[PDB]
């Protein structure tokens, strides 16, 4: 059961009515930075969903990247028979 | 070049290695802002977990590099982990620092992303400090090199120049996951026990605010803030990325050493990141009018939600309109004793 | 002795196509 | 009875000390206040970095249906004369304008104590309007002028036809098409010379005024090149004179700089921030950005969606350079592969050309972007972007320039169909015969894809390098890349160019809204609904864009520009007002 | 998120010239693999790339 | 004696000496040539009077 | 005019027994969300450290190529 | 701090325009037909540009000064050498200082 | 670029030894001039010896 | 030690870092009001004459 009042100022006993027991909310700034926010959590929601594809790619391209150094090295390593 | 050589013969007893760092004055400016401290080491592990003995590290600011290209601060990074043989390196491995000059910011640093760096770079008598004698004749620009920080994405300065066998077999070292994920998986696992705690006492009592904190509030409350709008409270667990300077472990370490308190502030729909573990005093003679006069300057913060942590075992969580939930603490005593020891000396 | 230039400036070449292709990673992510 | 005279440099006996730059016993008397100013700003403190790289989703999310409309304290206090600033009305303004080098600002109560956050006035062109009028401004640039014994070499003439440049609704949108392919390259100049030959010719007989005037390196090409009779004689003469008026107002400021050096470097780069070369000129085609990574003693972060790039050892990873097009010839393909098949946001990477090694201290561009072209005419343009796979698609899927057997010497005008290009070319009215098009086609192999923003974060240099919040020491900017800098639009220009080009209003200067809405019909209903925000000091600029607190130039520099009137006095104000206010300045101010 | 909206460039300029020597150099992309909106701008882009690599060639 | 020509008229409207550093050797020290000749001559100081 | 409620240790709030149980669902949701990109862009960062410690042994071997 | 781009030539010449006793009006029943939007306008780009440039000629002031809208699209849809240069640069003149 | 293959500046005297024509001309000037901007002045350019 | 021009220049040019300026051209460019204070003390204890 509460109650309702204007105004008053500056106490002493704590349960009193105030200018300083007032908390200061300032309702479009808020609303604005709810509205902000929620579309930054929006664009959170779609982040981690297919980095897997490049997981597959880079999988690949380290298998193209290895495959070169595979050939590479058996034919460093003819011609050094020639030498006799 | 001071540090180095004060902590390289200092650190003897509890480590074999030394490893000498630069740390730049952009790297930490995040972490402690105004240039407010001036160090603990303690490398815990990746998946050895457990606990570790701790070593002091000793250290100087505004003392500037050799390379002009950046201009910062002295550090140093003690490594003494391997067990008997030293040639073996832990992979994917943190290791803790505590920079301080009265504990406020830690340091994470990598063992991939030290030596790495360290490897791209490479009638009687008074006895002389020994290893002082080969760094003055070094005084080259080969032995600092700049490597990519892993925690943040910056560079960190290494020193290092070939001493002695020390340091000699630390460049042929190398060796055959989970360092940084146990740390805030944990911080999530005793959030979630904490915010059921909230649940449960939500349901055993009627949904209801007590309102412990007196505060004047309009009648357009049930408005400017929705019905149920408790979406700050939802995604509260997701906004504790740290912990430790968050008061939730902040009571249990000031346990050793009773009408005491600790405030987290959380904002009221994502206005930055605020603050984590700010104080509430009892003891001077301020008191307890002045502990009420903060804490209602607390409650009437309308856009920040504040979490509250008592040393005895209880919880607290404030909403903006001085309403209170009230909820228990109680975790088991091994998390506690890996937090103090995380921090600190049981 | 003509076996020591023109297979030592093939390697040569491979081991900068190696870093050019370490660079076409840095490319890629 | 003695006439004891009193000058300037008697006073630097104490207008030198430090004491008068650290802000720390202002903010910690400020902090330790029992009462802080109740109304808190929240518009443009710190630029937040965008996780995209895109920057249309940026402005086109900044601006759809904006109801609040906020305006920053700095362009709060530029509004008004001297008299009303003193007046007992504006208290809460003049709770926080209490040091001549430090605009201080209370931010936000975000965490427990909103503490006063107080940035740095890096030149003495951020005095506020009330303190410092337009008049003072002026006279001291008229005292600059003789102190140098400068030989201003400009007429009043050419300042007027280059306002009325601007000035111009009908620009011919064909001349930004042809900037946006050329983008300030020799080797693709040496392509197009003819066509800008026909161009500058059509348009110096359509209107009587000068094109290309939108961008230095059009204008230094123009200069450098194409002196071979193309043009009229009195076309080139406007140009020549635009380029004279540059180095003579370096060479007096390099005389106002002197004779004297700090360590072994210069003091140039102290005393005035245009000879500061961590300035940053507003467009960057060239590599300029590994430049000031190795020439700065200070130490800069050139941002890019929070990416530090920090050195210059890890300095490929985030940028290549395209170098001449004789060489791509063997990546021509990959570039397109890259074009196509690359996503482009998340996509930290770079496109540029070369770092030209000139001899003009990458400062001859920075020099006509901040004193002139912002002055002559009254910073009444935006930066726009452009697509270069649209502009592709608009300049090669046409008819006569596919062909390739349709051949050169003939119009194009008849044998194209109705594309954009077609009502493009319509409204401009000029007649550039095929293959002259042709190599606006071919450039397209090596022009990158995106006119990417990079919000530069360059440190202050030693002098005020004394704030005590770490990250506030430094002064942020930004500079489109890769795109150039528009004036004033048609509705017309709108509906046949709205697949074309996005404007950015970034800067200060180039933050203008009464040019940005024309072509952007976004902001053109945001300043419907709310207009009062068409003055350039108070127009809203995205925060993760450009940060208006954090920024070399604040807003009473383009309160100045807009209501300076364009002629040789304004521009020696002008390049009077960019001067720091460092000690080292202030000595070699009182020694001329 | 988005970028700008497409330019007319009606009809189409394979189905009038048959006199391009690019015209074997054009149809080495396929189609199934993706809906017909995008592979017609593709072709509209492959084709004015290979009219850039025509026109800096000659 | 020759001069400048750049020298301040009202200089030369008042009593000095020829010269342009006042000769104020009274103040300075009986029997102390050292803090004189600095006065006089030492040019690091500026004119007693101006 | 604008009225507000007194305090008191009886007042109410607007009571909630329905929407905190898919609140911190959502909320780990999304910290697993942002987790796995810390983790990614961790990872990002720990083989470009690595990559260098390949090319430095590379330029290691190509001593054995110099003399050769 | 206005900025007066008109001289006192342009409203010295739109001020004899006003005077001009015998106005064609033929002006008049191109600005009924052409009213308010612009598709009706460039339906009709060389007719008026036909009519203003003869008469530059015929007198030496300009027209079409009576409707803000045929000056709003002259500023803005003209200026491609549709009409003299002389005459445009006064409709610009007058458009750039409402602006 | 042209007459890089023709001509030589000489900065040899007073009148005739202006730095910012030289640097029109020879390259070295045009990267001394770089490291050293005050020396662009007619008064106090290095000349040689 | 020999006749021609172009590498007296060249030598003098290639990697100028310190290039000072002579005392003449820096009593050159001051005016009147700083030049006979004595923060130029180094500059009047050698222009007697």
């Amino acid at each position: 059961d509460p109650a309702r009042l204007p105004r008053d100022t500056g106490p002493e006993l704590m349960w009193a009515p105030s200018l300083r027991n007032s908390l200061r909310v300032s309702p479009e700034a808020l609303e604005l930075a709810e509205r902000e926010a929620e579309r930054a959590r929006s664009e959170r929601w779609d982040r981690c969903a297919q980095v897997l594809k490049n997981r597959l790619l880079r999988v690949e391209l380290d298998g193209i990247m290895r495959d070169h150094l595979a050939r590479a090295e058996e034919i460093r390593q003819d011609l050094d028979a020639v030498v006799a | 070049m001071d540090v180095h050589i004060d902590n390289q013969v200092l650190s003897g007893l509890g480590t074999p290695l030394l490893v000498h760092l630069f740390v730049p004055d952009t790297v930490m400016a995040e972490l402690c802002p105004n240039r407010v401290p001036n160090a603990w080491c303690q490398t815990l592990f990746s998946d050895r977990t457990g606990l570790t003995r701790v070593c002091r590290v000793f250290a100087a600011r505004g003392m500037l590099p050799g390379r002009p290209s950046h201009r910062g601060t002295f550090t140093s990074v003690p490594v003494y982990c391997d067990e008997g043989l030293p040639e073996l390196y832990n992979p994917f491995h943190v290791a803790a620092l505590r920079f301080y000059d009265e504990l406020v910011g830690e340091l994470q640093i990598y063992y991939l992303s030290l030596f790495e760096g360290a490897k791209r770079a490479l009638l009687s008598r008074v006895p002389v400090s020994f290893s002082k004698t080969r760094r003055a004749i070094r005084e080259s620009r080969a032995l600092v090199r700049g490597i990519a920080h892993i925690f943040s994405p910056h560079a960190l300065y290494v020193v290092t120049y070939p001493e002695l066998s020390a340091q000699g077999r630390l460049h042929r070292m190398t060796a055959v996951l989970g360092a940084p994920e146990r740390e805030f998986r944990f911080l999530i696992s005793v959030a979630l026990r904490i915010s059921a705690s909230f649940r449960e006492k939500l349901a055993m009592q009627a949904w209801t605010a007590q309102q412990e904190i007196p505060v004047v509030i309009p009648t357009s409350y049930s408005r400017i803030y929705k019905n149920s709008d408790l979406i700050r409270e939802a995604f509260f667990t997701v906004q504790t990325r740290v912990s430790w300077e968050s008061c939730w472990v902040k009571a249990t370490i000031s346990n050793a050493p009773d009408a005491c308190l600790w405030i987290d502030s959380h904002p009221l729909y994502e206005e930055g990141a605020s603050a984590w573990g700010k104080v509430i005093d009892s003891r001077p003679p301020g008191g307890l009018v002045g502990a009420a006069s903060q804490l209602v300057a607390l409650g009437t913060d309308g856009h920040c939600v504040h979490l509250a942590t008592t040393s005895d075992g209880q919880a607290f969580l404030v909403l903006p309109g001085g309403f209170v939930i009230k909820g228990q603490l109680a975790l088991t005593p091994e998390e506690r004793g890996y937090i103090l020891a995380r921090h600190g000396i049981r | 002795r003509f076996v020591s230039q023109l297979r030592r400036k093939l390697e040569r070449s491979t081991h900068r196509l190696i870093a050019d292709l370490e660079r076409l990673k840095f490319l890629y992510l | 009875n003695l006439l004891l005279a009193f000058n300037l440099q008697n006073a630097l006996k104490v207008l030198c000390h430090p004491r008068l730059h650290t802000p720390a016993h202002t903010l910690n008397s400020l902090n330790a206040a029992p009462a802080p100013r109740d109304r808190r700003e929240t518009y443009s403190l710190q630029h937040r970095r965008p996780n995209h790289m895109n920057v249309l989703v940026i402005v086109d999310e900044f601006y759809d249906n904006k109801y609040a409309a906020p305006v920053t304290d700095i362009a709060l206090k530029c509004g008004l004369p001297t008299e009303d600033f003193l007046h007992p009305s504006n208290y809460d303004l003049l709770r926080l304008e209490l040091h001549p080098l430090y605009d201080i600002y209370i931010g936000r109560d975000a965490g427990e104590r909103a503490r006063h956050r107080a940035v740095h006035r890096l030149m003495v062109g951020n005095l506020p309007t009330p303190l410092a009028p337009a008049a003072f401004q002026e006279a001291r640039g008229q005292q600059f002028e003789t102190a140098t014994s400068l030989a201003h070499v400009v007429d009043q003439a050419v300042i007027e036809t280059v306002q009325d440049t601007a000035y111009d609704t009908a620009y011919p949108a064909f001349f930004y098409v042809v900037e946006a392919m050329i983008h300030g390259f020799e080797e693709k100049f040496v392509m197009n010379v003819p066509l800008v030959s026909l161009c500058i010719n059509t348009y110096w007989e359509r209107s009587g005024r000068l094109a290309f005037v939108n961008s230095f390196s059009m204008i230094k090409f123009i200069c450098r090149h194409l002196g071979n009779n193309a043009i009229s004689k009195e076309a080139y003469s406007m140009y020549r004179k635009i380029y004279g008026e540059l180095i003579a107002l370096e060479q007096a400021l390099m005389r106002l700089a002197g004779s004297d050096v700090v360590g072994d470097e210069s003091v140039g780069q102290y005393v005035c921030a245009l000879l500061d070369p961590n300035l940053l000129p507003p467009v960057a085609y060239t590599d300029i950005f590994t430049h000031l990574l190795t020439v700065s003693d200070r130490a800069p972060q050139i941002i890019i969606g929070n990416e530090v790039y920090a050195d210059t050892l890890a300095a490929p990873q985030f940028i290549e350079r395209v170098g001449n097009m004789d060489e791509m010839a063997a990546q021509f393909v990959a570039l397109y592969g890259y074009r196509v098949n690359g996503d482009h946001d998340h996509d930290f990477r770079l496109h540029l050309g070369p770092y030209v090694d000139e001899g003009h201290a990458d400062v001859l561009e920075k020099i006509f972007y901040y004193v002139f072209l912002p002055t002559c005419t009254n910073a009444h343009m935006c930066g726009l972007g452009v697509d270069f796979q649209h502009v592709a698609q608009t300049l090669a899927y046409n008819g006569p320039a596919f062909s390739h057997h349709f051949t050169r010497d003939e119009d194009i005008l008849d044998n194209l169909e109705n594309g954009t290009l077609r009502d493009l070319l319509e409204i401009s009215d000029l007649r550039p015969t095929v293959g002259m098009i042709r190599d606006l086609s071919a450039s397209f192999m090596t022009c990158p894809t995106f006119t990417r923003a990079v919000r530069v974060s360059v440190d202050n240099d030693v002098t005020q390098q004394l704030a005590p919040n770490p990250a506030d020491k430094r002064t942020e900017q930004t500079v489109l890349v890769n795109g150039l800098v528009a004036f004033a639009f048609s509705e017309r220009t709108r509906a046949v160019t709205q697949c074309l080009f996005h404007a950015i209003p970034f800067h200060m200067f180039y933050g203008d809204p009464r040019v940005a809405a024309t072509m952007h019909q976004d902001v053109a209903t945001f300043v419907m609904r709310n207009p009062q925000q068409r003055a350039v000091e108070a127009f809203n600029r995205p925060e993760q864009l450009f940060a208006e607190y954090r920024e070399w130039h604040r807003s009473p520099m383009g309160k100045y520009a807009a209501e300076c009137l364009p002629s040789l006095v304004s521009i020696s104000g002008m390049t009077a007002m960019h001067i720091k206010m460092s000690p080292m300045a202030y000595i070699a101010q009182a020694k001329l | 998120a988005r970028r700008l909206p497409k330019p007319t460039l009606q009809g189409r300029l394979e189905a009038d010239f048959p006199d391009s020597p690019l015209l074997p150099k054009f149809q080495e992309l396929n189609q199934n693999n993706l809906p017909n909106d995008v592979f017609r701008e593709a072709q509209r882009s492959y084709l004015v790339f290979l009219t850039s690599q025509f026109c800096y060639e000659e | 004696i020759v001069t400048p020509v750049t020298a301040d008229v009202a200089y030369f409207q008042k009593s000095n000496s020829p010269r342009g550093r006042a000769a104020c050797v009274v103040s300075c020290e009986n029997y102390n040539q050292e803090v004189a000749e600095g006065l006089i001559y030492d040019h690091s100081r500026p004119d007693a009077a101006y």
